């Protein structure tokens, strides 16, 4: 009945030293029934990464919408959109549906190509921006993720240390949520290389 | 009332011609020449900017060659402002198609859409037509490399090599003389620049009076790359082909 | 040239010829007048008897707006009726929102703006009428005259139509000979005389006199038609003066 | 030659309908003048009542737009009242939306923008009027802003409009060349009105009775017009020195 | 001349030529006569055929139980205007339980015709109407012109050669106004009136159309052998 | 809310408490409920604060535009504009407004516009939650053609009792006096009116 | 009523000319000279304040207008047409950009929006083209400093330096001789003042010349402190005194 | 309607759909074909609210046929499924949404691959080796999870499908009157007339 | 949320806490609740956080255009009038409760506005879940003719009362001071009385702790030449 917990799923993002990380589970369900273990919730438009939790039809719709908009942006601006600019675009786009909203919990992650500064941001379903220095969480196990991140996180982690921290944050949070899991992906993002890692986890 | 001042932009002549379309084509015949040449391994777009100045900021300037998406580009001949209206509409259509089908728009479908918009202005609304002719250079996985042209009437046709703008009669004869089916992009680059060099109304063809682009599968492996040439790159290809 | 073929076009003079041509239709119409008296206004109009078959006293020309305003006009009669219909809508909406009946100066501008609006576009024709109107409000009596251009002013006396020059001269005498003012009953008598005198420009056919009035003392500030004995008394007074 | 009938460009880049609207401006054969004091802005205009049947109290080309803003018009009265009604509506709406009184210069700009639209849109004709707006603005002080059929507007130290505007303008120019200040250095508005009338008499070469003039005065928080008897008191003071 | 291209243009003398041309269509139309007493009102209309195989174009239209008109000019325009009258008569009865006064019906027709004379794109109506009726103030006769001018009369005629009938009614005025409580004699006067407008042709059984409304008489139209009595 | 308007010999006086509550919390203890819609036409507001402010702002706009065209509006005209807004939008409004004004021709006038959007011209009017407790007192103590000082005392005593019994009323007693002489604001503090 | 002019008033003639656009350009030619010069660390735009009367206060007539904190505009041609374009340009910078991306548009895209508005007055029903040419100078993070010209047709071109209006032909020749890619902002201002003097007949001082620059961020003109990333507008209009100071070093 | 199943094997997609149409108290029909051919190599089965199912399916069919004629080209299964998803995603925020769940079985002639897409009435799309709608997955997925192989033949797919239908017939309370089974491969669409 | 506004001698000060919550969970520990409408008109928002941000930015945008149109610095009464008419039109559905403060050519101003569109004038105001705790402090220590230093002290003390006593409020105090004839000074994290203590343990993992199935490079670059 609650649109934000029909399909399930989680996204978490973290900042490190000259790097950011964004991660998600792979489950799509119809309440108790597991439907897909390959439903990735992280997308990218150039060097800007967007994770989206919530109602799966809206997750897909918004990805297509932001691909649409960032493509036109690039043609007109003659450059790739930056994380700070894209964050405002997500906020604007969500708030335009103020009284008929997309039931989603978006998360932006990326590095500004000019300043080199790591950036992350979170949103509620209606466009309010949470621009945290440390970490952003979203989904049906957001409480669990807040608990994991608050204890596991420390600032200025190197890319390969950040990977372990965010992976363990996701995995253990997902294992305490019925509607999250069935696989996981972690993106480690540096200024001009991005590595994608699929994690091994319990399949119940 | 208002009828008195109505030019009636959408009427036939006694001979069955559309006055405004014919006069818009006359306008386009004074625009800088644009040429498209299709090869087996890519497409070339070459175009002449109109009598420029030394104070014009060329490296940030665009009047001839425009990107519609990653796979399709256009060369413009006519009113630049009119062209940009249509270009933005075409860019949106491409993205609408991509959102709907999750596949890049086939070149002809885009061309037909823009051409239908042009057609509408000749049949209803009582507005003047767009004084623009396009050369469309594009690639899709159905027909591969494709060249099209459209004009103010909304009529479009496919080509191996084609010119629009000024001196198209002379340009088309020169292209018809030297074009061959097994031609390659590097050969087509030379033909395009040689044709412009002979048909130009200027004293000599230099880098600052040109816009140049290539669509190649010279993109690493199974994909297509668009290359809008920089002023220095146009200067180099002019030396390479032995025009300057 | 060609500046006179379309409404709202300025000629090289700065003139709107279509409005000036509308005035010609007004000048072609029958004579109508208005007299401002001590506590009200009197309206009178010449009605040409084209034939014996016209039913006497039936084709009423003067029109009431709300309950306190009278309107009379010369020129194209249908255009005048259209203007009065608009006036009645304006007066109704004013009273609906503000409760009080529309003041005469307020009403004057409503008609003025509407007539002026028909000189702004080539998709409409100017009004072929000059309208004399007025009545009593909280500030007293008011008499106005409104032209095809939308121009209007307040008047002591007003006249329009074919015999306007004759009428104006008669009105000017009354203004000079009565600086203290004219009574409502005197104004009715004088209005009858002036229409009879102005009928010399329309002497071919005979006519029917029609008079109305609004007066604070005589009609309680309401618009009423002059009927029966009072009308006959005015006709007699008028006939006596022309002989 | 339909480029002379509607507001489109002639081959010379001119708009003839706008030019002819400027000519309609002088159809009333009335001259107006506006000057600024220390605490006030005064506007005077000739009053001509050529018909004895007219009620002279209703013959006016000065309008009270808002409590603070006054407007004098040079041109035919139908177009004048059209502009007056609109200006009143705009000033009232402004106060409702933005919570403060519409400034004189802002109203002038707004009416100028509306006029500009008539010069670009074919279905609308220009109004054959020149609008002089006056007030004592709460930020800018005494203010004179004038609008014309071209959609042009600008602030003035002083201004004049009508058939004989040039004579009045040169007269005013010569005075401000002497004084070297942007206003009439006077405390009371009564004396600023006396200055305005005196310099119109000098420029036009004509004498005025109380019924030959029309006067508007703007002070802090109100604009008002003078009665014939208020003007008479002004004329008496002028004659007595 | 240069000022007759549309209804939105005054001539230099202040004339509206499109309205005058619409008036001309009435003059080409077949003659119809209207006249009344104090108890009854009568319409008499000469119907026009296309040829000997054709029917005779109907001229009289009923608007209500107490009101109706006759036409001269463009017949489709009469249908539009009579339909409008039917609606207005009907609105009055349904909303106010009140039969629409004949004078008020004239005012409504005037205003409807006027809007077509002051606006661009439209055209004036090309028909003249004679409206008869019996209401709370007795019998009435109206003459409608597409200029908007509506006039209350004792008697009148419109159409081709209507001047002959109009002069006759002007002579007979004092006689026919007194024909009270005698419908047949009032119709006779109308048939004699319309006879002053005939040339070459005479009133036959499918040529003549008569209508009557009165004190205790609903608006009824007589055609065919019902008018043989008056031939 | 306790509000009232009372006509007297020289014109009319409006009175009001200053308490605005959200449930049992006093969100504003120094509210100004006496509202100017024209120079000498004011109103007292009760009901939804959002609604009565919105209405009053629209009326002030209407009377400002009226004044520019037709000169000073009557108090009856102002009441009519209030009524038009309240009656036509009765389904979406919770507003009880008392309109008071001074003309030179009509002198002091009071109109009350209750929830439904009806209008009632009265010698004096009381409204708001606190008014219930002073119907008896006001009826017994009101006289026509009182002096300024008597009318101030009548309103002060009346609103004192309304404040005493109604929890939704309190703070200071504000008053606005409307006469030919002009507009005068008065304020009375708890230590004054509580000992009455 | 209703706007019954739903047809184009600008149409192609047999020779292929769009008459109304040509005539609009003729109106621009009659207009007072304005110019723009781009330096390495800024852009300057300048024009003459041709006062219609000495009683007029020409400081109340702004020929050089701020569009965004980092973009300014000047014109030649019809003043009223310019004024309404400035209003539309300021609004479109918000509605079609700032309310979407939370930042002001880059110069080229704002120019594009203004150009679109001018193009539409060339094709839409019942309107004439705008009788102005605009020079728009601006700065943005990724494109740096830029200068654009926009014509009545809606066509726009980027310039290193240029002039429009009355004496543009002579002024452009003057600019060609003086411009190089190593100019500092003060050098460009100096050249601007030299170029503008040739087309000015009468008085030549800070009160008769309007001049603005796009240069360094002005934290003193921001109006608030506390946000490190907000450093103030790059657009700055030079004062009458600032112009006169540079006219002594002329 | 009720049970719709899909399984993508080596070289084909197999769709099984129940035959029963029940209007409350009575089973009105026992031979209903809950499927529409969208193009020569694309089949769509459907289940949901009465009326809306067929209305939606035929609307999609009409649109894909129109595209095929205009371009003289058959859209890929992926492209068709994206078009269908957008229609349903549009529909879910309409005045009255289509209450229709679909399976799209297609053979991509360009890639020479079978493809199965599952889309519910919200516009939730997933590409799967095997899928279902309603309660069908609750009974059958444990069997499919166990036996499924990506290199299965069409015959092995039909045998695994039979085991799924048998388990449905055993444990489901409703009598769905068997299933119609259709195969989509490189040669097009055909119906297995004995099942 | 706790937000306050306090008038003083030559201007006005507004303050706010920095905690934003979904239900009982703290979403952001250092939230910025002081929003800029124009350079010298600032406001603080309570209620629906997206609405307080959106309505601020919309009116702020229109205020900027109005300022350019009129060649005048924006007024607080203009912001107030535009805000209330927008909020009233939406009948409380836009859940923005704001304290609006600023300086302009008219002087210094302090208003509150509720989501239904009702407005208030005052020398001291508080809004949000911690408004009762804040108003208790304001009612105990406010006086007429406060200095700048006294008003900043009072405002931040009122926010502290909310921080410590209201569960909906916490973390830091943000302040913005708007003085007549001066630049508005935004004091982000003016007080920081809630820094987390050092943890007992480091939870940095040994590298290779997490099990990985696959690795791959993600192409973020555009299609390459040659
Ligand atoms: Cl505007
Ligand atoms: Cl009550
Ligand atoms: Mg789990
Ligand atoms: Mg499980
Ligand atoms: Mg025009
Ligand atoms: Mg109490
Ligand atoms: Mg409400």
């Amino acid at each position: 009945s609650d649109p934000s917990s029909i399909n399930g799923g989680i996204v978490v993002a973290m900042t490190g030293k000259d790097c950011v990380a964004i991660a998600c589970d792979l489950r799509l369900g119809s309440q108790s029934l597991g439907v897909s273990n390959k439903f990735e919730k992280i997308f990218h438009y150039g060097h800007v990464f967007l994770g989206i939790t919530g109602l799966a039809t809206d997750v897909t719709t918004l990805n297509e919408m932001f691909r649409y908009k960032t493509n036109l942006y690039k043609l007109k601006e003659e450059r790739a959109i930056e994380p700070e600019t894209f964050t405002q675009l997500v906020s604007s786009s969500l708030y335009e549906r103020r009284f008929g909203p997309y039931f989603v919990g978006p998360v932006v992650a990326g590095i500004n190509s000019k300043s080199g500064k790591p950036f992350i941001a979170g949103f509620d379903l209606i466009g309010c921006i949470d621009e945290a220095k440390d970490f952003i969480v979203s989904g049906t196990a957001s409480d669990q993720l807040f608990g994991m991140c608050e204890s596991l996180y420390e600032p200025n982690l190197e890319p390969e240390d950040l990977f372990e921290t965010i992976s363990q944050a996701l995995l253990n949070a997902a294992d305490r949520d019925a509607l999250s899991g069935w696989g996981a992906v972690v993106y480690i993002i540096k200024k001009d290389e991005v590595v994608k890692r699929y994690l091994k986890m319990r399949q119940d | 009332g208002s009828r008195r001042y109505d030019s009636r932009t959408t009427i036939f002549s006694p001979e069955g011609r559309l006055y405004q379309v014919e006069y818009a084509l006359e306008s386009i015949s004074h625009a800088g020449t644009a040429i498209g040449i299709m090869a087996s391994d890519g497409i070339v777009l070459a175009a002449e900017r109109k009598v420029t100045s030394t104070l014009l900021e060329q490296d940030t300037s665009t009047e001839k060659l425009y990107k519609l998406n990653d796979k399709i580009a256009v060369a413009v001949a006519g009113l630049t402002a009119d062209a940009e209206i249509l270009i933005n509409t075409a860019r949106i259509h491409a993205q609408n198609y991509l959102k709907t089908y999750n596949e890049d728009i086939p070149v002809e479908i885009l061309v037909r859409r823009l051409s239908d918009i042009k057609q509408g202005y000749t049949q209803h609304g009582g507005l003047r037509p767009f004084g623009v002719s396009f050369i469309y250079a594009g690639y899709d996985d159905r027909y591969g490399y494709q060249l099209y042209t459209s004009n103010p009437s909304g009529n479009y046709t496919g080509w191996k090599a084609i010119s629009v703008g000024a001196n198209t009669s002379a340009a088309q004869t020169l292209l018809q003389m030297d074009y061959k089916d097994d031609m390659k992009v590097d050969d087509a680059i030379e033909l395009a620049l040689k044709t412009l060099s002979k048909t130009t109304d200027s004293s000599a063809l230099t880098y600052d009076r040109l816009e140049f682009a290539t669509i190649r599968k010279g993109a690493n492996d199974g994909e297509v790359y668009q290359k809008i040439f920089k002023p220095q790159e146009i200067k180099d290809i002019l030396v390479k082909t032995g025009i300057t | 040239t060609g500046y006179d073929l379309s409404n709202s076009v300025f000629s090289p003079d700065g003139r709107n010829f279509q409005v000036e041509y509308a005035v010609k239709a007004v000048e072609n119409g029958t004579t109508s007048i208005g007299i401002k008296c001590n506590d009200g206004v009197v309206f009178a109009v010449e009605k040409l008897i084209t034939s014996k078959l016209l039913v006497p006293q039936k084709n009423v020309k003067i029109q009431v707006v709300d309950r306190h305003i009278g309107c009379v006009y010369s020129g194209l009669i249908p255009d005048g009726r259209h203007l009065v219909n608009r006036g009645r809508e304006e007066a109704a909406s004013f009273k609906k929102l503000y409760k009080t009946p529309i003041p005469i100066p307020a009403f004057a501008d409503r008609l003025g703006q509407y007539v002026q609006a028909h000189t702004l576009y080539n998709s409409v024709r100017p009004f072929g009428v000059s309208t004399i109107f007025g009545g009593v409000d909280k500030n007293g009596a008011h008499l106005y005259m409104l032209e095809p251009s939308g121009s209007y002013w307040g008047y002591k006396g007003a006249a329009t139509g074919k015999g306007r020059q004759s009428a104006k001269a008669e009105l000017e005498k009354l203004v000079d000979h009565h600086p203290e003012g004219l009574s409502a009953r005197e104004a009715v008598k004088q209005a009858a005389k002036i229409i009879y005198l102005a009928h010399e420009d329309n002497k071919e056919k005979d006519f029917e006199l029609e008079i109305s009035w609004c007066s604070l003392s005589e009609t309680n500030g309401l618009h009423k038609f002059v009927k029966g004995d009072l009308l006959q008394e005015a006709i007699d007074f008028a006939q006596k003066e022309i002989n | 030659g339909y480029d002379r009938h509607i507001t489109i460009f002639s081959p010379e880049g001119r708009l003839y309908q706008v030019e002819y609207a400027f000519k309609a401006t002088n159809q009333t054969n009335i001259n107006s003048l506006a000057v600024r004091g220390k605490d006030c802005t005064v506007v005077i205009s000739q009053k001509k009542v050529p018909d004895k049947l007219l009620d002279p109290t209703t013959v006016s080309y000065i309008f009270c737009i808002s409590r603070t803003i006054g407007m004098v018009v040079n041109g035919p009265i139908p177009d004048a009242r059209n502009a007056a009604l609109r200006a009143k509506a705009e000033a009232a709406e402004f106060r409702y939306k933005y919570g403060y009184d519409m400034p004189c210069d802002v109203l002038a700009k707004r009416m100028a923008n509306l006029s500009q639209i008539y010069t670009q849109r074919a279905y609308m004709r220009p109004l054959g009027v020149i609008l002089t707006f006056v007030s004592v603005d709460e930020e800018l002080g005494p203010s004179i802003y004038k609008t014309d059929p071209a959609g042009y507007y600008v602030g003035y130290k002083a201004t004049a409009t009508g058939p004989k505007q040039q004579e009045i303008t040169t007269n005013l120019e010569n005075h401000f060349k002497k004084s070297k200040i942007d206003h009439i250095n006077e405390e009371s508005w009564e004396k600023v009105v006396e200055f305005a009338i005196t310099h119109m008499i000098d420029a036009l070469g004509t004498e005025f009775s109380k019924n030959d003039l029309e006067v508007g005065v703007a002070t802090k928080d109100k604009f008002f017009t003078l009665s014939a008897e208020n003007i008479e008191e002004r004329l008496v003071a002028i004659a007595e020195q | 001349n240069n000022y007759d291209g549309d209804t939105v243009t005054f001539s230099p003398t202040g004339r509206l030529f499109q309205v005058e041309y619409a008036l001309e269509a009435i003059k080409q139309g077949s003659v119809t006569v209207g006249l009344r007493s104090n108890t009854h009102a009568v319409l008499v209309a000469l119907k026009r055929n296309a040829d000997e195989l054709s029917s005779y174009q109907k001229k009289i239209i009923k608007c209500d139980e107490h009101m109706g008109l006759s036409l001269a000019g463009l017949a489709p325009d009469a249908r539009v205007l009579s339909n409008y009258l039917r609606q207005q008569c009907n609105y009055s009865s349904l909303v106010f339980n009140r039969k629409l006064a004949v004078e008020r019906a004239g005012h409504l027709l005037c205003d409807k015709a006027q809007k077509n004379t002051q606006s661009y794109g439209g055209r004036p109506y090309g028909v003249g109407l004679l409206i008869i009726g019996y209401d709370k103030s007795g019998a009435h006769l109206l003459e409608f012109q597409p200029s908007g001018n509506v006039t209350e009369l004792y008697g009148t005629a419109i159409g081709a050669r209507s001047q002959g009938a109009k002069t006759y009614l002007e002579r007979t005025l004092d006689t026919f106004i007194k024909i009270d409580g005698n419908p047949d004699e009032l119709i006779k006067a109308g048939v004699e009136a319309i006879s002053q407008s005939l040339r070459d042709e005479s009133l036959t059984v499918d040529n003549l159309s008569i209508a009557i409304v009165g004190k205790d008489t609903p608006f009824t139209i007589y055609d065919g052998e019902a008018v043989a009595k008056y031939i | 809310t306790s509000i009232m308007a009372v006509t007297f010999k020289d014109g009319v006086i409006l009175g009001a408490d200053s308490r605005t509550t959200t449930g049992a919390y006093i969100a504003n203890r120094v509210t100004d409920k006496l509202t100017r819609v024209h120079d000498k036409i004011w109103c007292c507001r009760s009901g939804s604060a959002a609604d009565t402010q919105a209405i009053a702002d629209i009326v002030q706009y209407h009377l400002e535009l009226y004044t520019s065209q037709y000169g000073t509006p009557s108090t009856e005209t102002a009441a009519s504009v209030f009524k038009e807004l309240c009656y036509e939008n009765k389904d979406n409004l919770t507003a009880g407004i008392i309109v008071a004004g001074y003309d030179d021709k009509n002198k002091g006038e009071v109109y009350t516009i209750p929830l439904g959007g009806s209008v009632h011209k009265l010698p004096y009017a009381i409204a708001g939650s606190g008014s219930t407790f002073i119907y008896g007192y006001c009826d017994k103590n009101f006289r026509e053609n009182m002096s300024k000082e008597e009318t101030v005392d009548f309103i002060k005593h009346s609103l004192s009792q309304a404040i005493k019994w109604d929890g939704s009323s309190g703070g200071v007693i504000r008053m606005v006096v409307l006469t030919a002489a002009g507009v005068e604001r008065l304020i009375f503090y708890p230590d004054e009116y509580e000992q009455l | 009523m209703t706007d019954r002019y739903s047809f184009s008033l600008t149409t192609f003639s047999p020779s292929g000319k769009l008459g109304q656009i040509d005539y609009a350009l003729t109106a621009v030619k009659q207009g007072v000279t304005s110019l723009g010069i781009k330096a390495t660390n800024g852009v300057v735009i300048a024009t003459e304040k041709k006062s219609s009367s000495p009683l007029a206060m020409s400081e109340t007539l702004s020929k050089v207008s701020l569009l965004t904190p980092d973009i300014g505009a000047v014109y030649s041609g019809m003043g009223p047409d310019y004024r309404v374009l400035v209003d539309k340009s300021r609004k479109v910078a918000h509605t079609s950009y700032k309310r979407i991306y939370g930042e002001y548009p880059p110069t080229k895209l704002l120019v594009s929006e203004v150009a679109k508005i001018m193009q539409e007055a060339t094709q839409s029903g019942g309107v004439r083209p705008f009788g102005v040419s605009l020079l728009i100078a601006g700065h943005d993070e990724f494109n740096g400093f830029s200068l654009y010209q926009v014509d009545p047709s809606g066509s726009y071109f980027p310039w290193k330096a240029t002039a429009i209006g009355k004496g543009s032909v002579a002024a452009k020749t003057f600019l060609e001789k003086r411009w190089n890619d190593e100019l500092e902002l003060e050098d460009a201002i100096h050249i601007a003042l030299l170029t503008l003097k040739e087309s000015v007949e009468g008085e030549f001082n800070g009160d008769t010349i309007e001049l603005a620059i796009i240069g360094d961020e002005n934290p003193d003109l921001l109006g608030y402190t506390g946000i490190p990333t907000d450093k103030g507008p790059r657009f700055r209009k030079l004062t009458s005194q600032e112009i006169n100071d540079r006219l002594e070093a002329l | 309607m009720d049970i719709i199943l899909g399984i993508r094997v080596q070289d084909s997609v197999i769709l099984a759909s129940s035959k029963a149409v029940t209007r409350g108290i009575s089973v009105l029909k026992d031979s209903d074909d809950k499927t529409r051919q969208l193009s020569p190599h694309t089949l769509m089965s459907f289940a949901g609210e009465a009326g809306d199912t067929v209305q939606f399916a035929e609307y999609i069919q009409a649109n894909i046929q129109l595209y095929s004629i205009r371009e003289d080209y058959e859209l890929s299964p992926q492209a068709v499924s994206s078009f269908v998803r957008q229609e349903l995603a549009k529909s879910i925020r309409s005045r009255r949404p289509y209450q229709v769940n679909v399976l799209i079985g297609g053979y991509d002639k360009k890639k020479n691959k079978p493809e199965l897409y599952q889309i519910d009435y919200l516009g939730t799309k997933v590409e799967l080796p095997y899928g279902a709608h309603g309660y069908s997955g609750f009974y059958t997925f444990s069997l499919l999870d166990h036996h499924y192989r990506p290199d299965m033949t069409t015959e092995e797919g039909l045998d695994l499908l039979k085991l799924c239908v048998q388990e449905l017939e055993k444990r489901m309370p409703m009598d769905f009157k068997g299933v119609i089974v259709k195969i989509v491969d490189k040669d097009g669409i055909r119906q297995v007339d004995d099942f | 949320t706790t937000i306050v506004g306090v008038k003083f001698n030559n201007g006005v000060v507004i303050a706010a806490d920095t905690r934003s919550t979904q239900g009982p969970i703290v979403a952001d520990k250092n939230c910025a609740k002081l929003h800029r409408i124009s350079p010298k008109i600032w406001c603080a928002g309570a209620g629906t956080a997206a609405d307080t941000e959106a309505v601020t930015q919309l009116i702020g945008s229109n205020i900027e255009l109005h300022s350019l149109y009129t060649s005048r610095e924006p007024r607080v009464v203009s912001a107030l009038q535009m805000l209330k008419q927008h909020l009233f039109k939406y009948q409380g559905h836009i859940g923005a409760y704001l304290i609006v403060a600023g300086v302009d050519p008219t002087g210094s101003h302090l208003f509150s506005i509720h989501a239904n569109g009702s407005t208030d004038v005052g020398y001291y105001l508080s809004l949000g879940s911690g408004s009762l705790a804040a108003m208790a402090v304001l009612e105990s220590h406010w006086k007429q003719d406060l200095t700048k230093e006294e008003a900043i002290k009072l405002a931040s003390d009122a926010i502290q009362a909310g921080i410590w006593n209201d569960l909906g409020s916490g973390s830091n105090v943000d302040v913005c001071v708007m003085e007549i004839g001066k630049d508005a000074e935004y004091l982000r994290n003016y007080l920081t009385p809630n820094v987390r203590e050092e943890k007992q343990k480091s939870y940095k993992f040994p590298r290779g702790t997490t099990a990985v199935l696959k690795e791959s490079i993600v192409n973020i670059c555009d299609i390459q030449e040659e």
